């Protein structure tokens, strides 16, 4: 169920779960039972919020993107060299 | 350095803020507000 | 500091100056509960040993010590104001009187407002006094006093919550300690400078 | 028997207690009969105390607890399944059905609040349940149903 997903309906999520809306907070109850995790869903809105359980600092996300914005930022450069002498190979 | 210039122009404190917070009020006393209530 | 020195309610002896070791006790008892956190007032008077029995005596003060640790609040506004015309004869007591009731009434909206951010003021109507508009005007006080840390609607009818001290009131306490310990510098450097 | 009782008010330990209690109903045993069949209510509270129910009915059913069997017992032995149940309201129909028990002991009082922070859990499941489905209110009315008189409880535990 995880997925990236944000505002995919609670009730279509029951349904996909195969198990009645009516009884659903039960059959969720298996998931508690389950206790896989708290991925979040919003009931009062009907949909299921699963796209990240608990919202620790961002932190890795800047230093995840800048880490490889920077890394394919070299690596773009290193294969232009490349291209530029073949351009210069036929000049 | 004394300015002068303008002399021409607990305890008994701390708790005053307080009392002068309810000073026109407390008239109730607290069990006239019970009384209030029993009304209510 | 007096509730604090009247921890020795095990060694009071029979001294002149109490008229009975029962008249201490009540004493420390309606001190103690004004300075005294939860915490405290389980562990040292709710669960004390020696004022359990002299408690006993006194139904009223039974009831009154017991009801705030209760949350029995209806119970203990009527008891308060038994206390109220106890502490106005009483002497040595009657100057605070009146800052004993108000603290208490302060110290009783902010227990019951701490459980929940959201309460109808029926709600604290039926908790407490049934009249609606007299807990509503005590509320305004005290919020306006900076007392009750909550912020009051009308027509909604609903009582919120105001921010926690380490949520967001560290930054707060960091400069209320640092406006004080700044200005001192200010001053100081002027002397020495010159 | 004082020694039972005053080791089972302290609260640290109930298991000798209970060794205390049946010293005592055994002592008690043909030269006091009235006075037995106190401590044996009182061995009993201490299994279920012990978070041990299910030996309760096996003390009744023994020969020397035979002799005493009788609606006392019974009120004991309801309370014990209640808490192996683990079911507040099973506590409360033994608390409901026999008055007379009730009144000596208060120690059962305390093991009902130990109950409802048992149904802590299940909270925690309604509070989950905005996390699955929030339904009415999620921290009163949802909860095990039952009476809207179940907020306090929750108040107390939030001091």
């Amino acid at each position: 169920m995880a997925k990236y997903y944000t505002r995919i309906t609670m009730k279509r999520m029951a349904q996909l779960l195969d198990l009645s809306v009516d009884e659903s907070e039960a059959f969720l109850s298996n998931l508690v039972v389950n206790k896989t995790i708290f991925a979040k869903v919003d009931r009062l809105a009907g949909i299921i919020n699963f796209q990240r359980p608990k919202d620790p600092n961002n932190l890795l996300n800047d230093w995840s993107q800048k880490l490889n914005s920077l890394m394919s930022l070299v690596n773009k450069t290193t294969h232009l060299i490349a291209k530029e002498e073949m351009i210069h190979n036929l000049q | 350095m004394s300015e002068k210039k303008q002399p021409v122009d607990e305890d008994n404190w701390d708790d005053d803020n307080v009392e002068d917070d309810f000073s026109n009020q407390l008239r109730a006393e607290l069990e006239k507000h019970g009384y209030k209530m029993e009304t209510s | 500091q007096a509730a604090e020195l009247f921890l020795d309610t095990v060694s009071t002896f029979t001294s002149y100056e109490l008229m009975d070791y029962k008249t201490f006790v009540t004493y420390t008892v309606y001190v103690s509960m004004i300075a005294l956190e939860r915490p405290d007032l389980r562990e040292k008077v709710i669960k004390g040993a020696e004022i359990l029995e002299v408690l006993h005596s006194l139904p009223a003060v039974r009831q009154y010590l017991f009801s705030l640790y209760e949350c029995r609040y209806s119970v203990f506004f009527q008891s308060l104001a038994v206390v109220e015309q106890e502490m106005k004869k009483d002497w040595l007591f009657a100057p605070h009187y009146r800052y004993y009731v108000r603290e208490m009434r302060i110290h009783a909206y902010s227990q019951l407002l701490e459980s929940y951010r959201s309460l109808t003021l029926g709600y604290m109507a039926e908790a407490f006094g049934v009249g609606v508009e007299f807990i509503d005007q005590e509320l305004s006080r005290f919020i306006a006093a900076g007392r009750l840390h909550c912020k009051i609607d009308k027509v909604n009818e609903i009582v919120e919550t105001n921010r926690p001290d380490s949520k967001n009131w560290q930054y707060q306490e960091t400069i209320k300690k640092g406006d004080l310990l700044l200005n001192r510098v200010q001053k100081l450097s002027r002397v020495i400078n010159m | 028997m004082q020694s039972g009782i005053i080791h089972a008010a302290e609260e640290k330990d109930w298991k000798t207690a209970y060794s205390y209690f049946y010293e005592a109903f055994e002592g008690y045993d043909s030269i006091d009969s009235p006075k037995a069949i106190t401590s044996l209510k009182y061995m009993l509270l201490c299994k279920i105390m012990l978070n041990t129910p299910e030996d309760v009915q096996a003390l009744v059913s023994g020969k020397l607890a035979l002799r005493y069997a009788g609606r006392q017992t019974e009120a004991l032995k309801c309370v014990a399944q209640a808490s192996k149940n683990r079911s507040l309201a099973d506590f409360e129909k033994a608390l409901t059905d026999y008055r007379a028990e009730l009144r000596d002991d208060p120690i059962i009082s305390t093991h009902l609040a130990k109950l409802y922070d048992n149904l802590l859990e299940q909270n925690l499941i309604r509070v989950i349940e905005p996390f699955s489905r929030v339904q009415i209110e999620h921290i009163s009315s949802l909860i095990k149903l039952s009476k809207a008189d179940v907020e306090r409880k929750l108040s107390q535990m939030i001091l």
